[PDB]
């Protein structure tokens, strides 16, 4: 049974438009046709084509079929040619058994280099065999809007307590303090969150929002996508939590606040009109 | 405070917007009075108010009547104040009736010190008539409402806008090779725009068939929002009492 | 089924309504 | 044949209509005169008149010069009479100057006894002033533009317009469902509709930009088929004078 | 009678959805997959399905190969299944060997029935071996809109005179004279037509209109498509003739019109305006 | 006579002659929001007007 270690299994995309470059290449028009050839590999190296964000989970369940079923002989790899994508999708497909993501600034070139610089490698990590697992962690909040000061902190803190997920770049923590021309509850309305991670919530005159795989340097623009009018016309104090023991230790303090102190929307989150007599 | 909303010309939105801004301040919590000053009576459409209902401040004040008795409440903290239904010989008469209202004035600047509304907002007209003019002079603070065209273009250049005003942009249809040309010399040439716009929207058209404010009508809808962000920015900007 | 679109659209529309059932 | 268009409301499309109208007219070989009644005085800038030209039949009465001498030729069959451009006072104090121009109303009786033109379109404001009002009763058919939405709707209802005026439909826009269902009930309610209706088409919003008529900036836009066919139903139905 | 005579090869669409209705009837997916079939078939009833007018030249294209090489046993009919079809087109398909073209508008009840009583037929209408011709036979002469009254003439005689062309329909020509409020070349300015084949003249005070395989009782139609106000309103009398030898009649009368009264339309870096005095 | 937050005016007296000083024209838009707003009053003269 002669090894199949020098064929290359690739998506066309990867090259670029390129010819086939060896004897070894063989190229597929999409990702499903490639995962449906590379199942009956061993130490083939698969070469996914990563294009659009609706591919991710799709691309996990290829990933984690093929890394189960045919052992760490094969080498599993996705080649990114776009650069609208989140960080955590990267962490995800190398969870999912992918030994290596190309970057899309990798020319191709470089994108060579890095398909040879994986062979011979034997996987070793570990990978389970329920791909929920790992899908779970991509929403690890499944929250998102206004959220109770109670409920808020606990889903955030069972959330940054919970041991899957690893230190740095766990989120963001702010907490805004209103201009006195405007009301909590009032910029409240203004604070519209998109993603499906972030959770706001009020109390003590303070409106603290939790941002989920946030970096630091990239919370400003974070939040000229959550707030219409800018942030320092809207709040006067600004104060930012992002490393895990600072943020853990802030949630502790937000503990100490009485009910009678938290904060709900407003009532308003066919009508008749009636006569009445004004200025009297 | 007393803000008044005036088209650069008509049909530019000036009504719908009055009372989508009017919804949204008292969805903020805000005691918020809205009174129409354009002899349309088209403000009183957008709440329900029954067509057939002539009542009005104006109508109250031509026929002798007390105009306070003929305020309503659509919720707690909005209260309107319609124009009034004149017949065909009123309103093709203008002349007979225009001097005829100046006691409004009055009565607006006691509601206004009573304390009673923390918003009065008056729809107003384009006409330069005596009593609009009188009531834009009561006024804190006043938006001017455009729409992204060349008619407004003209109009803001022939055209005297109040003192401190801010110009508000309407119907804002997006895939126009001349309304982006004509907002690009807006951007750059116009220093009172405001720092929003409100999209042109199917809601926007459908509340006031289906009378309605358009908050009320559909919170979600883009409009709805961006009118929501005005008044928050009303609230931030526009609260004091310039005197 | 044009007198059918007729009868939803005033049911649609109160505005409509009021001044066709006068 | 005199022929007013007014609007049933501000900023319908009744400036870019009568200057589309009249360059329609012209092409199919009338000999047409089209005055501006309006103190916006925009019709002027549809026919590449520089907007420091204040030169106008209103202005030259007020200022005691001839009116006859403001007039501006396009085509050896297209003649054009401005409006002028009004003072920051005279736009603020539309009393003082609104009834001193009354004899072009005697000047029209002249020019429609002159036999110069077939066709004299009037561009006519929304609102019920004297002079509007004088000539409306000297032409001798009208045309009331709307557009398609609830505002429009409630005016139909609740404002008069002239006795055999006819009704255009302009902006007429494709996908919204709140105006198919206003459009669906007036083909079958609206009696005075007209046959032919303009939608809305970028070149009507474009050729104001570029001071030109619609049917001259861009003679195969379907706005300007439309308008053409308007002016052929002119021909066919608006022929006759009024007594 | 042969042993395919009570086979059905059809299109699955022609069932609108109900089961197969018999052990003769074999459904296929397309009209190609289905034609590869019916190559063999001796006397079998094969209905294609009509579903784009994009598809009426490769469906015509199988019909002629078919009658021609698999002879006058086999009944073939085509089942409209689209509204968006042309009367012409009916007359091509009929012309390549189809027994009977089943109209968009039968239900399927009468669709079933006409697919029986095609049983027992033989194929006695001529097909010939070329299908240029049959495709040439619905090519409308290649004008529109406008012409000057000679090329007016010339082109509908042409037209007349084309060996290939069926005998009958042919198509319209009307004569309109204006209502005395509007003058010809203003009513021409109303003339908007969309068809290629469908040309206008004017001349000796009347708009002459030729519509390319136009049926005389789709004449009050086809107007309306033309003209965007109704042709009672723009002119008061009108002249119509829709058969060969009136057409060819009139058109002789029609040369006989001098240039003088020939009729064009009307003529029409920025214009600037210039200043006059009014009287 | 003009702005005096902008420019200044000056006269000769001995000779009837009037110069007329300003601050250097200075534009700071981006490096598209000028190309474009350039290409957008070419294309309409209805805003060249007003420039
Ligand atoms: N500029 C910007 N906008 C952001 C960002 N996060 C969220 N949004 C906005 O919020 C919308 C909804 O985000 P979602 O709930 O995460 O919902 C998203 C998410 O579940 C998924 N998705 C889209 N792009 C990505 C991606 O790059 N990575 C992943 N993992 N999911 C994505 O598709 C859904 C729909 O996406 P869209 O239609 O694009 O719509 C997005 C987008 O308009 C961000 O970081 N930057
Ligand atoms: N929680 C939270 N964080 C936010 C939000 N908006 C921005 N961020 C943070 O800011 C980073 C950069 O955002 P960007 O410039 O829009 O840059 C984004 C954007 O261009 C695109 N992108 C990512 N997710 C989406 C999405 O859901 N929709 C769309 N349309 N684009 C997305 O990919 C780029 C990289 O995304 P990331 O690595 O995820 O990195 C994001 C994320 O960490 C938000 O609404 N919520
Ligand atoms: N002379 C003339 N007559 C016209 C024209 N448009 C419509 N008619 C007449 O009006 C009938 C009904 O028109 P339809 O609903 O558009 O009905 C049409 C239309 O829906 C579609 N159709 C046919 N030919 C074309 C075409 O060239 N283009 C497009 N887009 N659709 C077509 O298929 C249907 C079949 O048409 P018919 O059976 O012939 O039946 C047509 C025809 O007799 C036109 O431009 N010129
Ligand atoms: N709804 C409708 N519109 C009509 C009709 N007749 C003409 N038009 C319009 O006028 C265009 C030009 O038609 P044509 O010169 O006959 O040119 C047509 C004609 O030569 C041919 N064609 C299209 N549909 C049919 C059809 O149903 N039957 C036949 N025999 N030919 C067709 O393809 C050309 C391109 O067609 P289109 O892109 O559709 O473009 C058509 C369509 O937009 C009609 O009966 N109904
Ligand atoms: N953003 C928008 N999107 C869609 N439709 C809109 C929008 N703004 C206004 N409209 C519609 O435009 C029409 C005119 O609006 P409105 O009555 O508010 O204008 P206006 O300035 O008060 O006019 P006028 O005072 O001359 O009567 C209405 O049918 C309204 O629904
Ligand atoms: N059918 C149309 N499609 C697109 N744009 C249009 C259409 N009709 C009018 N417009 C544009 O909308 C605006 C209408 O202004 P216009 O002066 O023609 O109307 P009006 O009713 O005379 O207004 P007003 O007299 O109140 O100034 C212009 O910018 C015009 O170019
Ligand atoms: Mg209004
Ligand atoms: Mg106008």
């Amino acid at each position: 049974p002669r090894s199949d270690e020098k064929r290359i299994l690739s998506n066309v995309a990867v090259l670029e438009g390129a010819p086939p470059l060896s004897e070894h290449w063989q190229l597929f028009n999409n990702n499903e046709v490639l995962f449906n050839e590379a199942r009956t590999a061993q130490a083939a190296t698969v070469v996914f084509s990563l294009q659009q964000n609706a591919q991710i989970e799709p691309l996990a369940r290829s990933i984690h079929t093929l890394r189960r079923q045919r052992g760490s002989a094969m080498k599993i790899l996705v080649r990114e040619n776009t650069a609208s994508l989140r960080a955590t999708d990267e962490r995800l497909l190398l969870a999912c058994g992918a030994n290596m993501v190309i970057p899309w600034n990798a020319p191709l070139s470089r994108c060579l280099t890095m398909i040879e610089s994986v062979q011979g490698q034997k996987f070793s990590r570990y990978v389970p065999e329920d791909i929920t697992t790992l899908l779970s962690m991509t929403q690890p909040l499944k929250l998102r809007g206004f959220q109770k000061w109670d409920v808020f902190c606990n889903a955030v803190n069972n959330m940054m307590n919970n041991p899957l997920l690893p230190a740095h770049g766990k989120g963001v923590l702010v907490a805004l303090r209103p201009v006195p021309g405007i009301r909590v509850e009032q910029a409240l309305t203004l604070c519209r969150p998109n993603r499906t991670g972030d959770i706001m919530t009020i109390g003590g005159n303070r409106l603290v929002l939790f941002l989920s795989f946030c970096r630091i340097n990239d919370l400003d623009t974070a939040l000229n996508h959550i707030f219409p009018l800018p942030t320092g016309d809207i709040f006067s104090n600004r104060m930012v939590w992002f490393e895990d023991d600072q943020i853990s230790a802030e949630l502790v303090q937000m503990r100490l606040l009485a009910p009678e102190q938290w904060g709900m929307p407003l009532p308003l989150t066919r009508r008749i009109p009636e006569p009445m007599r004004l200025l009297d | 405070a007393v803000l008044g909303l005036q088209g650069v010309r008509g049909g530019v939105g000036t009504t719908t917007i009055t009372a989508a801004l009017a919804w949204s301040l008292q969805m903020l919590g805000e005691n918020v009075l809205v009174v129409d000053a354009c002899p349309d009576n088209l403000l009183r459409l957008s709440f329900n108010v029954d067509f057939t209902h002539r009542q009005g401040w104006a109508r109250a004040m031509l026929d002798g009547q007390d105009w306070r008795d003929a305020g309503l409440r659509y919720t707690s903290q909005l209260d309107l104040l319609p124009f009034g239904q004149l017949s065909i010989e009123e309103q093709e008469n203008p002349q007979h009736w225009q001097t005829r209202l100046s006691d409004i004035c009055s009565g607006l600047q006691q509601l206004k010190a009573s304390g009673r509304y923390q918003w009065i907002l008056i729809d107003l007209p384009r006409d330069a008539s005596q009593i609009t003019h009188q009531l834009l002079s009561l006024c804190d603070h006043s938006l001017a409402i455009v729409n992204v065209d060349a008619n407004c273009h003209i109009e803001l250049h022939q055209q005297a806008l109040p003192d401190g005003a801010h110009i508000l942009i309407n119907n804002f249809r997006i895939g126009s090779q001349v309304q982006d040309d004509i907002y690009q010399l807006w951007l750059q040439s116009q220093r009172r725009l405001l720092p929003m716009l409100i999209h042109r929207d199917e809601a926007m058209a459908e509340c006031l068939a289906a009378k309605q404010p358009v908050g009320e009508y559909r919170s979600d809808a883009l409009a709805a929002e961006e009118i929501l962000t005005l008044a928050n920015w009303c609230l931030l900007n526009y609260s004091g009492l310039k005197t | 089924s044009q007198r059918e679109q007729l009868a939803a659209a005033l049911k649609r529309w109160p505005l409509l309504a009021e001044f066709a059932q006068q």
